């Protein structure tokens, strides 16, 4: 379930739109994403997040 | 409950904290907070919409939702348009105090 | 000699996993004819410089097939008793297929690596994102009669007005749980053991051919009571928001919808829909 | 007006029109299973079961 | 149906009850007031 | 879901696979598939029947059955006759997307 | 229950018309039929299938 951001899309908003809740849903996204947390949290327009299943 | 003021950092407790508790609800859009997506109001979505008589009842129905979530010590009474200048509508947010 | 070796190596395992249906002894000789024979290519492929863009897709065509050959043997073998398998002694033999073929698959992957898992299902950040703008109902020229709105706080609320449903009746039952305990020589004692069910019942009628107010080139729809149904299968409480007395009504879960749609058109379309909604107050903290 | 059609997918469907049955009323009850659990000092909790 | 959603779900039929009256000589009615009654079969 | 195209063998996934998923339902007759007899549409039985106003409602009621079986990610909205030339009727298969 | 085909009648269709389902119903037809599977699956017009009971 790979999604592409815009220049203002943010991580806790995105995995709330995908999953429906945020309990155990942000760090599971940061786990299966290489170098995602190193990038600045107001995202750039072209970075890809593969949201895993069962957060 | 004793909190601190948003500007100037001063700890104010009784009823000035009550008013800034409401204005953190009304002016935050939904999803703007971190790890709290169901916080705030849809009043920013009501910004720059025409002031009809259904816009008034949709603001009363949305202030009552957003204050009903994160402000239990306020019972909302009414929201009324009291003046109109160019663009600037102004709303008398009246409500009784509980808690 | 891998051009002779692995293609002959899959030919033994075709006999291994299929001549083992109702017997055991015919499995061991092609399995012995493979483990010491796939090794003839796992030692051959130790040193290749990546000989061709072809000639190693053939290795990928073969090692996918030998990978299918493990699945055929290890499922046909697994249908047997363990004691009948222990007397044969191929529990300690089929694991050598997990040694030699994996050493052969590592040898192919060193010579010719795999293709990258390309991505075609990359979506933007929209298809799971709600349209947070309010609908045309909230901007209409009619004061809203009652407002349903759920706990997710981003879902679209339902607005009661003359364009959507427009109830004219409002039952509000509200019991109070006083329990009676019969005493023998006197009046029965009453104890407040709770609050009991408070319910709100909304009657009314939807006429889905009356045009919207001011003749907006748009009629009251047939969809406009099924929106009450979709908002009720969320398994979720709802905030009632009136506009007359208290505005902050509590959490009210929706329990029953029952329309009586009659005076039908040709394709089954009604032109009256007399409904009755029925709520119960969700007892939050 | 309405069409009945079964799961075998080759059986003959039933067609509601003025030639066959032609209903003019349509009750559609639809409950939602919210179970009440009475708590002693407060309102009864409702759960979507 | 043909008006709103067309793909209604699986609906098992539960009750048929006709009231056939104004009979002919051989028992043939000339009115049959029925009421069908369905319940939604809960498929996956 | 990622499938391959019927012609030219190319793997197409998002919504071109959605359209060829519908046209495998509508143009296969019932029982033509192997070991799947309850697959397809009765639209081949509706081929070369007169276009009445009951033929239209029998096609809407049969596309909705056949897409309701083997296409759960499509909510059918309406089927409309939009033109008639000699024999060639043409139907605007409109439906919302789910799933 | 012996049936006679036409030049286009087919096996999985026939034992679906006879039995009502196809789970365990084709190979039971091919079991009690000598030389049926050797004949081509678009059948000829005059071959006879004796459909057994309890497929």
């Amino acid at each position: 379930t790979t999604c592409r951001t815009a220049d203002g899309d943010m991580l806790d908003s995105l995995c709330y739109h995908v999953y429906g809740h945020l309990l155990g849903c942000v760090e599971a996204t940061l786990d299966a994403n290489p170098g995602l947390a190193d990038e600045q949290q107001p995202f750039r327009a072209g970075l890809l997040i593969s949201f895993p299943d069962m957060p | 409950m004793i909190g601190m003021d948003r500007r100037s950092g001063l700890p104010l407790s009784g009823l000035a904290h009550l008013k800034q508790s409401v204005e953190d609800i009304l002016t935050t859009p939904l999803g703007s907070r971190r790890m709290r997506p169901e916080y705030g109001s849809k009043l920013r979505r009501m910004v720059d919409m025409p002031v009809s008589e259904g816009w008034k009842s949709a603001v009363q129905a949305e202030v009552a939702r957003s204050l009903g979530r994160w402000e239990p010590r306020i019972g909302l009474s009414a929201v009324r348009v009291v003046a109109v200048v160019d663009g600037r509508v102004d709303l008398l947010l009246s409500g009784v105090f509980e808690g | 000699a891998y051009l002779e070796q692995l293609q002959a190596g899959l030919r033994y395992l075709g006999r291994a996993g299929e001549s083992g249906r109702k017997s055991l002894d015919k499995v061991v000789a092609p399995v012995n004819g493979a483990i010491s024979e796939i090794r003839g290519a796992a030692a051959e492929l130790e040193n290749l410089p990546g000989v061709s863009p072809e000639m190693a897709a053939r290795l990928q065509r073969a090692m996918r097939g030998i990978g299918q050959a493990q699945g055929k043997v290890n499922r046909v073998v697994s249908t047997y008793d363990r004691a009948s398998r222990a007397l044969l002694g191929i529990d300690e033999r089929l694991d050598a297929l997990k040694v030699q073929v994996n050493s052969a698959a590592q040898a192919v992957g060193k010579v010719a690596g795999d293709i990258s898992p390309t991505l075609a299902g990359v979506l933007p950040s929209w298809l799971l994102a709600p349209s947070a703008t309010p609908p045309s109902e909230a901007a209409a020229s009619l004061p809203h009669l009652l407002v349903l709105q759920p706990l997710t706080a981003n879902a679209q609320p339902f607005y009661f007005n003359l364009n959507t449903a427009a109830f004219d009746a409002l039952q509000r039952n509200s019991a109070y749980n006083w329990s009676g305990q019969v005493r023998l020589g006197r009046r029965p004692a009453l104890q407040s053991v709770g609050m009991g069910e408070e319910s709100i019942l909304l009657k009314g009628a939807v006429f889905p051919l009356r045009r919207q107010v001011g003749n907006q080139e748009k009629v009251v729809g047939l969809e406009q009571l099924e929106a009450l149904r979709r908002l009720a299968e969320r398994r979720e409480p709802l905030i009632l928001s009136s506009g007359y007395g208290e505005v902050q009504m509590g959490l009210w879960c929706l329990v029953r919808i029952s329309e009586n749609q009659s005076a039908l058109l040709g394709n089954g379309a009604p032109r009256k829909q007399t409904f009755d909604l029925e709520f119960k107050r969700y007892g939050d903290d």
